[PDB]
C-alpha cells in the first residue's frame, strides 16, 4: 500500500514494492556551499505513451529530463531557461492477474549512453538520440547500417548487452527494481539531480535514462498470445531552472 | 665468546643469492630464432645455495627483496655500436595475462606491477611483503592437490605428489622497450632473491645428495660419505 | 541460449518428482564462467587472492498460483559433486517454499583449508559446488502456465576481501 | 512464516501451522538425577525418499530411529556405539495450489506396534519390520499371508485400524498434526526421546512412529487423477551415544 | 611404569622411557585468536597392524592421519568431513627379553616426503602414496622403476637416506625416541597438529609421519634368526571436523 | 582476514598504465618521409586497462603523475655510434 | 677447514677390563655415536658450504 | 657496458672453478655487483680475527 501525492497529482497504489532511493539521497535544491522555481506548478506526475508487452518485447527505454520535454510548465521552463536542475520520481505500473508470468526489470542509468547502428562513431544525430515521450526499444542482435547515402542515425541497443556493451546481468549495480507479476504490479524510483555541475543546459545533456527489460517472459494462463499495458509515470522534484532567454526550438526529423 | 649475532636467522638467512637467470634478444621480429621476450616462473628450487638453506625448516615466513642485475652483449663487433637498452620487468600474478607477443596489449601494465630499467644504472631492487594464502610458507607438501574417488575415470582425478597450491606465486615477464637495434643483443638478468624478517618453523635435517626436480626425489650420487679407518686420526 | 537473455534464466516444470539436480555449479567465482562474468567475478578478476562468504539468491518469476518447495545445497571442498538429492542434503541447505516467499537466499560458509583462495583453476583451493533440486514439485492449478523460470544472483558478504592486484583475462587490444 | 535452523541446515517456510511439541517437553540431555556427542555434526535435517500421494493412497509408514540407519553421522553412530538416546524434528511438506483438495493427518506414535501378515504370532522377521528409508504402506483391508513355505513375515497395517487394531478417530490422541491444502502446504512435529530408560540400544528398538494418514480425498479441479509429493526431513536432536564397539551390520533381504 | 588414558582405552606398561612432548606443546583446540567434536568417541587407541621385525629388517613407515583413515569414528569423521584438525598419541611396543640385542629409533616427521621409484618428478599416484594401515618399508638401496608401460609409482624410501635424501644420522633432529632392549620395551611420542593452516582437509593432506628404523641389528643369544613383534598403536586428540559434505570415496588399486 | 586494505580506490586506482606512444624521428629535414617531431592529444582511451578500470564508475576526481620512458635505437649499423 | 693452526685435540675410546656376557648371550655388540654442542657454542664469518654442487 | 662481481670465499668456501659454476650463486657468500662508469664500489669490514 502506497500514496505518492506531489503537487497537484496523487497516484495510489495497494500492490507496491516499497521503493528505492538511488543511492540514499532524496533531491533537494542547490545549497550555499535570479532563480525560477516553479514549485507544484512543475513538481507534479505526467503520464506518458503506454507501451505494450508482448512475448516478443525485449525491452524499453526512455531519458530523463528528454522525457518531459513536453509535459507543459517542466518543459516551457526546460526550453525558456538555458540552466537547469531537478529531481526525479518514476513510477511503473504493470497490471497482472493470478495467471500471470512474468518479471519486469526497471533500471535508473546514470549517463545512459548507447550504441549507435552506423560505423562512424558517435554518428547519431540529436533527433534520433531524443526521442521524447515515446521513448524507444530494445533489439536482440545488433544491425549495422549500410545506407551510407542516407544513413540511420539511430541507436542500437542490444537487450543482452544492455545497449552499451555491458552483460545485462550487471546492470543491477544501477539503482534499479523488479516488478514480479507474482508479488507486485508496480515500482517506485526516487533519482537525485546526477552531474558534475551543479547545475547544466536542459537541453544538451540528460541526466538520467529508465531502461526497462523483461527479466522473465510474459506468459499467461495456457494461451498462445497476452498484452500487458505498462504504464510509466514521471514526476520532477525541486524544480530550479536559470539563464532566461529566447524560447529554444530544438530541430526535428 | 658466545655473541650468538651471526647465528640467528636473520643473519643466516639476509644474504642476497642468485635464483635465476632470465635471457632476452634484440633483434629483428622476422627472426623466428630470437626470443624477444621472456618468461620466469617464481621459485627458489632452481637454485642449490638458497634451495639448500631453505629446506632447513618445514614452514617459514618472511619479507622479500629481489633485485635485478642487469648485463648485455653484442653478437658481432662489426657493426659499430648500439643505442642504450631499456628493460621492462612485469609482474603477472596468478590468473593474469601472460604475454604473447613482444608488444601485445599485456605490456600495458594497467594494473600489473611493472618495473622499468636503464641500462648503466643501479640494479633494481624492489621489496615484496608476506603474499602466501596460508599463514606460512610452505617448502614440503605431503599430500595430493586431487584425489581420485572411487567411479571416476582413469583420466580424471590424477596429480602430482604434493602438486602446487601455496606455491602459485606468479611469474616475472622481461622484454626490451627500445626499437630492435639493426645488430643482434643479448642480455642477462640476474634475479637475486634476499629475504627479511625471516620466522621458521619445523626444522627439518640438511640435503645429502644433489637435488633432481623441485621434490625430495632423487637418481645418482647417493654416495656422499667418504672412506675412514675406524681406528684412523 | 548463450550471449542472449535466455542464458538468465533457469526453467521449472509440474513434472513428478525426480532426484535429477535442476541446477550446478561450482563455486569458483573468478573461473567458472557462469560466475566469472558477475561484478564478483569482475573484481576477483582483478586479483590474485580472494576470502569471505558469499550470499546466492534466488528468485520465483511464476504465477501466484504456483507453488511449491526447492532444495539448495552447497557440498564442501574434497568430496564428489552431488549427483542427487540424496547426496544433496547430507550438507549445508536450505528450503525454499515458493508460496511464502518469492525469493530465497543461501550464505555459502567459509569452510577452507587455506586462509585465502585463488582466483584460478585449481584443485587446491576448491570451493565446494552448489546445487539446487527439486522438493516435491512445483504445482500449478488449471489455466496456469506450466513452465516457470526463476533467477539467480551473487553477492559478497561483509567478510569478503580481496589482495593481490592483478590484470584481468577478459581483456585485450590490437597490437 | 517459520524457520527451523539446526546444525548446518535451514528450512523455510511461508505455508505452515505453527507446530505442536509432543507432551509439551523438548529434547534435552540426560541430567544427573565416556558420552559421545556429534552436537552439530549429527543435528541436522535428512530428507527421506519423496512419496507419490493419489486418489487410491491409503497412508505411509516409518519408524525412527530407523528411518536415519543411513544418513550419515548418525547412522555410523547408532552402528559404532551400542547405546543412544535423541530426539526428532519431523516435517512433513506437502504442496498444492488452490485449486487442490485433500487433507493428510500426520500421527508421531509412541512404540508404534503394527500387526503381521502371517498367523504366528509376531512372526514378522527383523529385515521386514525395518524397512529404512522408504517406509512403509497402509492396505485398505486385512489379507492373511498362507504362504506357509515361504511366509512374507511382513507387516499388513490397515487404514482403518491404524495398523494396531485401534479405530484411525483415535488416533489423534498421540501428538499429530493436520496439513490442510486450503490453509498450510506442511507441518512441523517436536518429539522427545520417550522410553522406559535412560538410553537404549539405537538397533534392537525403536523409539518413534510417523504415520500419514489421508485424512481427506485426494483431488484437483476436474481432472480424472492427480499426484502430489510429500517430503518427510528429519532431524535428530541431543544425540548421544554410548558404548563404543565393533560396528554393527544388521542383516538385510 | 607409565599409564596412558584416553577416551574408552587404557594403555599400561613397565617398561617405558618417560615420554617426549614434539616441539614442547601438547595438541589444543584452535583458539579465537557448526564444528564437529567427536570428544572420547573418537579419540582413543587404535591398534595398527603388527610388524616383524627380523635381522634383514629395513625400516618401516606410516603416515597420518592416513594410518587412521578406517579406524572407525575418526575415519568416517574424515571422510565425512571437508577440514580437519587432531593431534597425535603415538605409542610403539618392541617387547624383548635379556638376552635380545638391537635397538629401534622412531622418529615423528613433519611433512615426510618421500622419493619416488620412477624417473619422472613426483610421479607416485594417491593410491600407492597413501598406503593405510599397513604403511610401507624401507629399501636398502635405490631402485629406478624401468617399466615404462606400467610404471609402479610407488614410493622408493633408503634407509640411509631416511627416504628424503638426507643421512639418516640427522634424522634425529625431529622429536625422536629410541627404544633400547636392555632398557625399555615401549616409547610414547604426543605430536600436536602441525601445518600452515588452522585447519585443512583430512584426506588431501598428510600431517605427520611415524618412521621406525633399526638402529642396532637385532640378534638373540647363539641363534641363527629370531623374530620381535612391533606394534604402533596410535589415538587422535583433540578432534576436530568441519564442512560436513557427502561421504568421500578414495581411489584404490 | 578482512583488511580491504588493497581493495581500496586508492589501491585499485593507483598503479602506473601505458596509454600512448609517441614516436619520433632524428634526421634530415630534407626527407618528407621522416617525422621530426609528434604531437599527441591527451586522453586515455588509447589504451583498454586503464580506460577499462575508469570506466567502473560515471565520475571521478583524482590528481595525475605523469611518467615518460623513453627509448632509442638505430636504422643502420654501418655508421658508427650517434650522439 | 683443515689446519694445524687450530687443532682440537683428539677423542679416543679404550676397553677397561672387557665386554662380558653370559652363556647364550650375543658376543657381538654395537654401539652409537652422537655429537652435540654445549650453551657456549658459537660460530660467526657466515660462508658457502663444502657439501653443495649444481651444474652449469 | 661491463659488469663486474667480486665474490668473498671464507676459509673452507667453495673456489670457483668455472666462468659460471655453481659458486657464483653467492647463496650465503658477500658480494659486490659493479657497473663501469659509477663511483669506486667501498665495503666495510670488522675485525675478523681468531
Ligand atoms: C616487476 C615486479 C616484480 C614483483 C615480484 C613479486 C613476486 C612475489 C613472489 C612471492 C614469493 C614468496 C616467497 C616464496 C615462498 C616459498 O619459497 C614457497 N612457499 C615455497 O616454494
Ligand atoms: C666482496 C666482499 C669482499 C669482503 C672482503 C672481506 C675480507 C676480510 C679480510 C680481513 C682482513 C683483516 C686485516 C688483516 C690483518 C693482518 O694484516 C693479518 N693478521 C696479518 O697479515
Amino acid at each position: 500500500v502506497m500514496q505518492l501525492t506531489l503537487g497537484n497529482s496523487t497516484i495510489t497504489t495497494q500492490e507496491a514494492a516499497n521503493s528505492v532511493v538511488a543511492y540514499g539521497r532524496w533531491p533537494e535544491y542547490i545549497k550555499d556551499s535570479q532563480p525560477t522555481e516553479p514549485d507544484v506548478a512543475a513538481c507534479r506526475f505526467y503520464t506518458l505513451d503506454t507501451v505494450t508487452w508482448r512475448k516478443e518485447s525485449r525491452g524499453w527505454w526512455w531519458k530523463l529530463p528528454d522525457a518531459l520535454k513536453d509535459m507543459g510548465l517542466f518543459g516551457q521552463n526546460m526550453f525558456y531557461h538555458y540552466l537547469g536542475r531537478a529531481g526525479y520520481t518514476v513510477h511503473v505500473q504493470c497490471n497482472a492477474s493470478k495467471f500471470h508470468q512474468g518479471a519486469l526489470g526497471v533500471f535508473a542509468v546514470p549517463e545512459m549512453c548507447l550504441a549507435g547502428d552506423s560505423t562512424t562513431h558517435m554518428f547519431t544525430k540529436y533527433e534520433n538520440a531524443n526521442p521524447g515521450e515515446k521513448g524507444g526499444e530494445f533489439k536482440g542482435s545488433f544491425t549495422l547500417d549500410t545506407n551510407a547515402t542516407n544513413p540511420a542515425r539511430n541507436f542500437c541497443p542490444v537487450d543482452y548487452l544492455f545497449g552499451s556493451g555491458v552483460l545485462a546481468g550487471n546492470a543491477f549495480v544501477y539503482p534499479h527494481q523488479i516488478i514480479n507479476l507474482r508479488t507486485n504490479n508496480c515500482a517506485t524510483l526516487v533519482l537525485p539531480y546526477v552531474n558534475s555541475l551543479s547545475i547544466d543546459s536542459m537541453t544538451k545533456h540528460n541526466n538520467w535514462g529508465i531502461a526497462i527489460l523483461p527479466l522473465a517472459p510474459l506468459d499467461f494462463a495456457t494461451e498462445s498470445s497476452t498484452e500487458i499495458p505498462i504504464t510509466l509515470t514521471i514526476a520532477p522534484m525541486c524544480c530550479e531552472f536559470n539563464g532566461l532567454r529566447n524560447i529554444t526550438v530544438p530541430r526535428t526529423q | 665468546k658466545r655473541t650468538r649475532s651471526e647465528s640467528t636467522v636473520e643473519s643466516f638467512f639476509a644474504r642476497g643469492a642468485c635464483v635465476a637467470i632470465i635471457e632476452v634478444d634484440n633483434d629483428a621480429p622476422t627472426k623466428r630464432a630470437s626470443k624477444l621476450f621472456s618468461v620466469w616462473k617464481i621459485t627458489y628450487k632452481d637454485t642449490v645455495q638458497l634451495r639448500r638453506k631453505l629446506e632447513f625448516f618445514t614452514y617459514s615466513r618472511f619479507d622479500m627483496e629481489l633485485t635485478f642485475v642487469v648485463t648485455s652483449n653484442y653478437t658481432d663487433a662489426n657493426n659499430g655500436h648500439a643505442l642504450n637498452q631499456v628493460y621492462q620487468i612485469m609482474f603477472i600474478p596468478p590468473g593474469a595475462p601472460i604475454p604473447g607477443k613482444w608488444n601485445d596489449y599485456t605490456w600495458q601494465t594497467s594494473s600489473n606491477p611493472s618495473v622499468f630499467y636503464t641500462y648503466g644504472a643501479p640494479p633494481a631492487r624492489i621489496s615484496v611483503p608476506y603474499v602466501g594464502i596460508a599463514n606460512a610458507y610452505s617448502h614440503f607438501y605431503d599430500g595430493f592437490a586431487k584425489v581420485p574417488l572411487a567411479g571416476q575415470a582413469s583420466t580424471e582425478g590424477d596429480s602430482l605428489y604434493g602438486a602446487a597450491s601455496l606455491n602459485d606465486f606468479g611469474s616475472l615477464a622481461v622484454r626490451v622497450v627500445n626499437d630492435h637495434n639493426p645488430t643482434k643483443l643479448t642480455s642477462k638478468i640476474r634475479v637475486y632473491m634476499k629475504p627479511k624478517h625471516v620466522r621458521v618453523w619445523c626444522p627439518r635435517p640438511p640435503r645429502a645428495v644433489p637435488y633432481y626436480g623441485p621434490g625430495v626425489d632423487y637418481k645418482d650420487g647417493l654416495a656422499p660419505l667418504p672412506e675412514k679407518g675406524l681406528t684412523t686420526y | 541460449r548463450k550471449n542472449t537473455m535466455d542464458m538468465y534464466r533457469v526453467e521449472l516444470n509440474d513434472a513428478a518428482h525426480s532426484d535429477t539436480p535442476i541446477l550446478c555449479f561450482s563455486l569458483s567465482p573468478a573461473s567458472d564462467p557462469r560466475l566469472a562474468h558477475t561484478m564478483l567475478g569482475e573484481i576477483l578478476n582483478y586479483y590474485t587472492h580472494w576470502a569471505g562468504s558469499l550470499k546466492f539468491t534466488f528468485l520465483f518469476c511464476g504465477s501466484m498460483m504456483a507453488t511449491g518447495k526447492l532444495l539448495v545445497s552447497y557440498a564442501p571442498p574434497g568430496a564428489e559433486a552431488p549427483k542427487s538429492r540424496k547426496e544433496a542434503m547430507l550438507g549445508t541447505h536450505v528450503i525454499w517454499d515458493i508460496g511464502l516467499q518469492s525469493s530465497c537466499t543461501m550464505v555459502v560458509p567459509w569452510i577452507s583449508n587455506t586462509t585465502y583462495r585463488l582466483t584460478i583453476n585449481d584443485s587446491f583451493t576448491e570451493g565446494g559446488y552448489i546445487s539446487m533440486f527439486y522438493q516435491t514439485r512445483v504445482v500449478v492449478p488449471l489455466s496456469t502456465p506450466r513452465k516457470m523460470d526463476i533467477l539467480g544472483f551473487v553477492s559478497a558478504c561483509n567478510d569478503f576481501s580481496v589482495r593481490l592486484l592483478r590484470d584481468t583475462t577478459h581483456i585485450s587490444q590490437e597490437a
